[PDB]
């Protein structure tokens, strides 16, 4: 069993450092030989060729946590790693695995009811852009750098507060579009799906339009052949331009003859269609892909509202806004020096918007920065003495497992871990729950988060603790398999 | 290297501690000695285990030496000292890998030692002095589980009379005791009941021809390292001795018959072929003085000693009885039997009880054995560490969690599970405030030691704990071994 | 001479591998496939079926053990442990002579005595809900998480109690387990009736069909055309492009025949005409029939069709006509359910209420499979308990009592068969020892406590697998199946004898 615990320890260690706002970003090369630099732990786990079946269980637990809450994945990883370390030392003491399992389950049950007793909930509602953005600050603060958080929070919140209707939100509604070039400050909030285009024969004031989707991207005898090709192409463009079609998209490049025939129908020619854009268009307007030119029909055709060229961002873009709901889709324009940092910002925006979605169904906020972890550790380790028997060891180890989060959050910030843990635990008796770990000072000092506004969601913490405990338990109940 | 040498030192400590970790308690396991000739030795004593084995690491040699020095100073507890030192040095591994300095660990260990001393002095049960009741109770407690159970009826009263024969009244109330000045008389032959006690020094040497005034009703002994010759042509020394008029003058050279007559002219009795370990106790019990320089010779050269001398040839061998000595600090104890294989052990355990008695004069205290004291002090530390903060709280708690090794091994070399029993023992030792239970060494079951009847002297426990802590801090203070290999 | 020793070693190794699974506190094992798929389970049958065993005779033991276990309910790991301990005890004496025939005769005599003793030990307690709850708990806590087992007990016992109304041994066909991948695994209960695997692409035919009639007969709204003419679209393209037509007329004729049947037997557009096809159907005719109240469905497997025949009724054939309504059946509720993206057809309150399915909503594949196997084992255990109408104490109990009976019966037998009897007894001692070991206690201490308590009590006493002290299984509620014990004794004796009788290994 120690082999499984060792494998899980290694996999937790490889992503332990990326935890917290000062996470050390790693270099990532995938099988098609790119070169990323990313601090997002879920991204690291994606490109890790994890083969050990024991660590696969923790990876699946992390995926479930992300699939349901969208944040705290690395918390699940590090918590499971600490739990397995302490379970391993308990086993080395001589305790049976069953007793450790029972103690862990009892401790998790205790923590789940202790947790809702230390909540300082949301202020009034998802509205009041400034306040709610202040709530959404910590996630983006941690996931990407701590500098441009003040602007990224406003950018990511102004877009999501657009449609707080009936208390229902969807992550896919808030889309992100890439526009390279200027710095991040030039980014803003826009409405409706956006990408590039080529031609300029576009009409701005458009009623419910008609989208054509192209799934497949584009001496007398020579003259007669040229005439035949020209007439066939003209027949095809007439056949695709029938039924009052107004906009056409294709995944290929432009042709002078093709754009000329499109413009002679007063139709713009849109090109540069990405491998991912067609499905998004089909789901957003209820359209379909047409393989060849010869089968166009009115029924197999989706509907947009407005199409025009926007010069925002020092470049020409197309807009497909005001869908059936007329406000459902809400994009975010991003500006950056290259595309490598574009992905980091989009992951930060996603890790903010999903926290907002979680907050929609739960207004409870919990003091982050290690405050809740140390509080839970103190509560559980105090409860441990009240429970005699063989489960006290496992309960105490569960408390020490909660102790690991501020430890990592400090040691990956250039601060002595033991010193800050001791100071935090000592202060936490009198300087109660709302105190946590300060990042700014190089000296191991502590700072209150209720004043500093460093908070994280209750539901995320609850689900992460539950899933991490379940993963540790289900990986402790395995004997071996031939490998 | 840095902390690598610390880890090596404490690894040698651990690998030498677990060698004898199993051979304590009333159910000690045996060990195998395989000398490079083929011989094999049965052994229960870890002291002989360490003595016979050979080691190459200086740390191990130093710990063996400290175990010895504790052995011949206070008596028993060497295995406990080694086990405790190994356990603390092993639990220091966790902190030495925290990249945190040995100095703060050392300070935490010293604080823990002070608190353990305090809580032992708090938990110790009092005992009476000069009372045979709980003296025999202590005999049943500690002087038992030895080879004395068949001869305890004699060992007990031998020790109980021997407690008042080596007292020095220097600075307080009978707080000074010296160890070798008790006149041991171990002679086989006859029945063991013939062993008795006498107030005075018992000298196995005697004059060749005792046809002279050997015994005088007030021996005023004078010591001299000079050699007695025929005459001046040395009678001059005898003539100078006549000046102060003594009756007995002790030398360390042979005496002839004509020399005997020359001495009895001055009426002084000399002795020959005596030992320094006899001369020193003679002087101690008699308060005599040795001087031969004529300028220093004054009225102080003669010091009155005993008040009655006697010679008895019990079994055609030359004894010398010096009873009613001036100072009852070096007095006769008699040993009789057939073989010295057990009487030596019974003797040594009796002077162990003697040290018990003198500490009872200092601190008449007993600590509950069978792991009771260990878990009591561990609970005291663990509840004490709650209030205190700082980065050194972890070693402070770890010392407490490490000192519970004694009950753990007592349970282990009994058959019963060492986990459930320890957990139950702690459970009935924290919330149960005024109990201080222990573990039975025989059956491996928890039992209140006030009922079982096992107790240990306070002083031996204090010395063991202090030596263990000092050994741990010493091995943590060594930063380099290198002066060569 | 040596082949016997090889077999002994292999059986001991297999026993050691399987040791840490017996008992509800046993630790599960993980089966990773060569492809990469992972299966985590503890049931003895699946472990022996899916393990990659290396030793040949160990593979033989596993094969015969699973083959015999397919007969009775379960008890495979206990059987393997008993075989291993029997072989070790026998070898302990074979090492000092004792031609194996003597040990075999001792084994058969001990088997006869143990069967007799089990006959006098069985409990003939009657039928009730609570005892079967306890039986389900015993059979389920040994396969899955404790709380999940407590959840599953009620559903399993209620399903079997409902099926029991026929007063004949019936199972397997009449209880089916459905597979789906809902995130929340707490949703698990009985669905009286039948649930179809999937529906069809249909915009709002009926939703709540309520009372309706079922005819099936594999409607041919996408009737087989004449596409196959010569290979593919060859130079003679007008065949597969034009002769492929004229079959839509057959589809429309089937549509009017369905119309005639509907407004002939139904009497109105209501009273849904439930039909299911094994192949696809065009959405056009689908919605055309839907507007008339016809419940048209497609793309189902066979097993659901034969299930419908015995529950509701109806012929099955792709090409059909206006047949008689004799095969038509009626259902109380034909409500259709949908969860996110997949659609469920709840054919409920039908005639012949014997057909009942169970609902499980495990999050991942391996948890789903584990729950399915645990449910199957619980159903088999409760079925056996109802069939024999007699149950025996678990947690050992019977093992130690049979051991005492055999030991007191040892002087009765003559010859050297006493050695075989003693070996058989010490082998039956393995089960309480394995339970105590897997709990975390000491082997011999717990065994001595159990035997001593049984000595002056007489009543069956077993191991309490949370504290280690002896417990009477009747009061606590731990029960085993009498038929399982019978098959256990028979199979263990047979396999141990067969392994002991061998003398030489040769290639072939
Ligand atoms: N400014 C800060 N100071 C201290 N701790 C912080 C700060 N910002 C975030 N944290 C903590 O760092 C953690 C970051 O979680 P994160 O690594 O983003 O999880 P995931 O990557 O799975 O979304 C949060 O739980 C939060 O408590
Ligand atoms: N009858 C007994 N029951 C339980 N423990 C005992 C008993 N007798 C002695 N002990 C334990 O033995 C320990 C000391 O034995 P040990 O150190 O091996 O002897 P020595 O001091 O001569 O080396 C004490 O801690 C005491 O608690
Ligand atoms: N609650 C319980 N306490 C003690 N023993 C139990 C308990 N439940 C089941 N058992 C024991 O577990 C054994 C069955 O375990 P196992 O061999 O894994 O089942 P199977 O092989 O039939 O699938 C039974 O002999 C029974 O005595």
């Amino acid at each position: 069993v120690y082999r499984n615990i060792q494998a899980c320890k290694e996999l937790a260690q490889t992503t332990r450092t990326a935890y917290g706002p000062n996470g050390m970003n790693k270099m990532v090369i995938n099988h098609l030989e790119k070169l990323f630099v990313t601090n997002d732990a879920a991204t690291i786990l994606r490109e890790l060729e994890v083969q050990h079946p024991a660590a696969k269980m923790i990876v699946m637990a992390s995926h479930m946590q992300e699939q349901e809450v969208g944040d705290g994945t690395n918390f699940v990883l590090v918590f499971a790693g600490a739990l397995l370390e302490l379970a391993e030392e308990l086993l080395r003491i001589g305790l049976s695995v069953s007793e450790v399992i029972e103690g862990y389950e009892i401790a998790c049950r205790k923590a789940h009811e202790i947790l809702p007793n230390l909540v300082c909930c949301s202020a009034k509602n998802l509205r009041d852009i400034d306040e709610v953005s202040s709530l959404l600050r910590t996630s983006i603060m941690s996931k990407q750098y701590g500098n441009e958080v003040f602007l990224a929070k406003l950018i990511a919140q102004a877009c999501v507060s657009i449609f707080p209707d009936s208390g229902h939100f969807n992550v896919d509604n808030i889309r992100v579009c890439k526009i390279l070039g200027s710095g991040i400050s030039s980014s803003s909030v826009l409405h409706g799906m956006v990408f590039k285009k080529e031609t300029e024969g576009d009409v701005t004031s458009v009623k419910d339009a008609k989208i054509a989707v192209y799934s497949c991207p584009f001496a007398e005898e020579l003259m007669n052949f040229s005439k035949g090709e020209e007439n066939l192409m003209d027949a095809q463009v007439k056949a695709i331009a029938d039924t009052g079609a107004n906009v056409v998209v294709t995944g290929g490049k432009v042709a002078d003859m093709a754009l000329h025939y499109a413009n002679k129908y007063n139709i713009m020619l849109v090109r540069l269609n990405s491998k991912w854009d067609l499905r998004r268009l089909c789901k957003t307007v209820g359209a379909t892909a047409l393989p060849r030119l010869t089968p166009p029909v009115l029924e197999e055709m989706g509907h947009c509202d407005s199409v025009y060229l926007s010069e925002v961002g020092d470049t020409q873009v197309v807009v497909f806004k005001h869908e059936k709901e007329d406000g459902a889709i809400s994009t975010i324009v991003l500006r950056g020096s290259t595309d490598n940092l574009m992905d980091d910002i989009e992951r930060a925006v996603d890790d903010g918007v999903n926290t907002f979605k979680v907050l929609t169904r739960d207004k409870r906020l919990v003091p982050g920065g290690g405050a809740t972890e140390i509080e839970l550790a103190k509560q559980i380790t105090s409860y441990g003495e009240t429970c005699p028997g063989l489960e006290q060891y496992a309960i105490k180890k569960f408390a020490e497992a909660f102790e690991a989060i501020p430890r990592a959050l400090a040691e990956n910030s250039g601060v002595k871990a033991n010193e800050v843990i001791s100071k935090l635990y000592a202060v936490h008796q009198e300087g109660n729950k709302n105190v946590g770990l300060d990042i700014e000072a190089e000296v191991p000092a502590v700072k209150d988060m209720l004043e500093a506004g460093i908070l994280d969601t209750y539901l995320g913490k609850y689900w992460a603790i539950k899933l991490a405990t379940n993963a540790a338990v289900t990986v402790l109940r395995v004997d071996q398999i031939i490998m | 290297s840095g902390r690598k040498v610390q880890s090596g030192n404490i690894n040698a400590a651990k690998t030498i501690a677990d060698i004898i970790r199993t051979c304590l308690g009333p159910k000690s396991m045996m060990k195998m000695l395989l000398d490079p000739m083929g011989g094999i030795v049965m052994t229960n004593d870890g002291n002989a285990i360490l003595r016979e084995i050979q080691v190459q690491h200086p740390a191990a040699k130093s710990m063996i030496e400290i175990s010895r020095t504790q052995d011949e100073e206070v008596g028993d507890g060497t295995t406990s000292v080694i086990i405790l030192a190994g356990e603390m040095l092993s639990v220091a591994e966790h902190f030495l890998e925290q990249q945190m300095h040995p100095t703060v660990v050392i300070s935490a260990y010293r604080k823990a030692l002070d608190d353990m001393i305090s809580t032992l002095k708090k938990i110790s049960i009092p005992v009476d002095i000069s009372d045979s009741d709980m003296m025999l109770n202590i005999i049943n407690s500690s002087i038992t589980t030895k080879a004395i159970s068949r001869w305890s009826s004699l060992a007990c009263n031998i020790a109980l009379d021997a407690v008042k024969m080596v007292q020095f009244e220097e600075n307080g109330r009978k707080e000074i005791d010296i160890k070798k000045y008790a006149r041991v008389e171990k002679i086989p032959g006859g029945i063991i009941e013939d062993s008795c006690v006498l107030r005075g020094v018992m000298i196995n040497k005697d004059v060749t021809h005792p046809r002279m005034r050997r015994y005088i009703k007030n021996p005023r002994i004078v010591l001299l390292d000079s050699s007695l010759e025929y005459k001046k042509g040395i009678q001059q020394l005898c003539e100078d001795i006549i000046q102060l008029k003594p009756d007995v003058v002790i030398t360390e050279k042979g005496i002839s018959d004509l020399a005997q007559h020359y001495l009895m002219r001055a009426n002084i009795t000399a002795i020959r072929r005596v030992r320094k370990t006899d001369n020193n106790r003679i002087a101690r019990a008699c308060g005599a003085r040795i001087v031969s320089r004529p300028e220093e010779l004054r009225e102080d050269d003669v010091g009155t000693g005993a008040g009655l001398l006697e010679i008895k040839k019990i079994g055609d061998e030359y004894f010398t009885f010096i009873t009613d000595c001036k100072d009852p600090k070096a007095c006769t104890i008699l040993l009789r039997g057939a073989s010295k294989e057990i009487l030596s052990e019974v003797e040594r355990n009796l002077q162990d009880a003697m040290q018990v008695c003198r500490n009872v004069l200092l601190d008449p205290q007993l600590v509950p054995g069978g792991g009771a004291s260990e878990m009591a002090v561990a609970h005291a530390l663990t509840e004490k560490s709650k209030a205190m903060t700082g980065v050194e709280q972890w070693p402070y708690r770890a010392v407490a969690q490490a000192l519970e090794v004694i009950p753990r091994t007592l349970i282990q070399n009994c058959g019963a599970s060492t986990i459930r029993l320890l957990t139950s023992l702690r459970a009935k030792h924290t919330q149960e405030n005024c109990e201080t239970w222990g573990v039975n060494g025989e059956t491996g079951t928890l039992v209140d030691m006030k009922e079982l009847g096992i107790w240990e002297p306070l002083a031996v426990k204090l010395q063991t704990y202090k030596t263990a802590v000092e050994t741990a801090v010493l091995l943590l203070r060594i930063d380099d071994i290198v002066s060569g290999h | 001479q040596a082949a016997l020793a090889v077999n002994i070693s292999a059986a001991r190794g297999l026993q050691d591998v399987l040791r840490t699974n017996l008992g509800p506190k046993g630790t599960m094992k993980m089966l990773v496939s060569g492809a990469g798929d992972i299966k985590l389970t503890k049931d003895g049958n699946v472990l022996l079926h899916e393990m990659q065993i290396q030793h040949p005779t160990a593979s033989l033991i596993a094969k015969v053990a699973t083959a015999q276990d397919d007969i009775t309910g379960d008890g495979t790991t206990s059987n393997v442990l008993i075989i291993g301990e029997l072989l070790k005890q026998a070898d302990l004496y074979i090492s000092e002579g004792l031609h194996p025939r003597i040990i075999t005769e001792g084994f058969e005599a001990a088997k006869e005595k143990a069967l007799q003793f089990l006959e006098e030990v069985k409990v003939s307690r009657e039928m009730d809900r609570e005892t079967l709850i306890d039986v389900a708990r015993t059979s389920l806590r040994t396969k899955v998480h404790a709380e999940l087992a407590d959840v599953l007990t009620e559903a399993v016992v209620d399903s079997i109690l409902a099926i029991k109304k026929q007063d004949e041994p019936i199972d397997l066909f009449m209880i089916e387990i459905m597979e789906m991948k809902h995130k929340s695994e707490t949703d698990t209960s009985l669905i009286r009736g039948l649930v179809l695997d999937h529906g069809a692409r249909h915009p709002d035919m009926k939703k709540r069909v309520e009372d309706a009639y079922i005819l099936t007969c594999n409607v041919s709204l996408e009737y087989e055309k004449t596409e196959v003419n010569s290979g593919f679209f060859y130079k003679s393209a007008e065949e597969r492009e034009k002769l492929v037509k004229a079959e839509r007329k057959f589809i429309e004729d089937r549509v009017k025949k369905i119309i005639e049947l509907k407004r002939k037997v139904c009497g109105d557009s209501d009273k849904g005409f439930v039909v299911i096809n094994q192949k696809g159907i065009d959405p056009f005719s689908l919605d055309a029939l839907s507007k008339e109240g016809i419940v048209a469905l497609r793309r189902a497997k066979r097993r659901n069709m034969e299930r419908l025949t015995l529950a509701c009724g109806g012929v099955a054939l792709n090409s059909f006509d206006d047949l008689s309504p004799d095969c038509l059946g009626h259902a109380g509720l034909v409500y259709e359910y949908t969860l996110g993206e997949e659609k469920f057809t709840f054919i409920e309150k039908c005639n012949n209420p014997r057909s009942v399915t169970l609902l499980i909503k495990g999050p991942n594949k391996h948890t789903l499979t584990q729950i399915k196997d645990a449910v199957r084992d619980g159903l088999r255990a409760v079925k056996n308990a109802i069939d024999d109408g007699c149950v025996v104490p678990g947690a050992g109990a019977v093992e130690v009592a049979m051991a005492e009976a055999l030991i007191k019966h040892k002087p009765s037998v003559k010859g050297r068969a006493q050695l075989g009897v003693q070996a058989f007894a010490d082998a039956l001692l393995i089960i309480p020892k394995v339970l105590a070991q897997n709990s975390g206690f000491d082997l011999q201490e717990t065994l001595v406590k159990i035997q001593a308590e049984h000595s002056e009590s007489g009543q069956l006493v077993g191991v309490d697998l949370n504290t280690g002290e002896p417990m009477v299984a009747a009061e606590v509620g731990v029960w085993d199946n009498y038929c399982v014990k019978k098959q256990l004794l028979h199979s263990c004796t047979v396999i141990a004898t067969n392994i002991l009788l061998v003398d030489e290994i040769m290639r072939a």
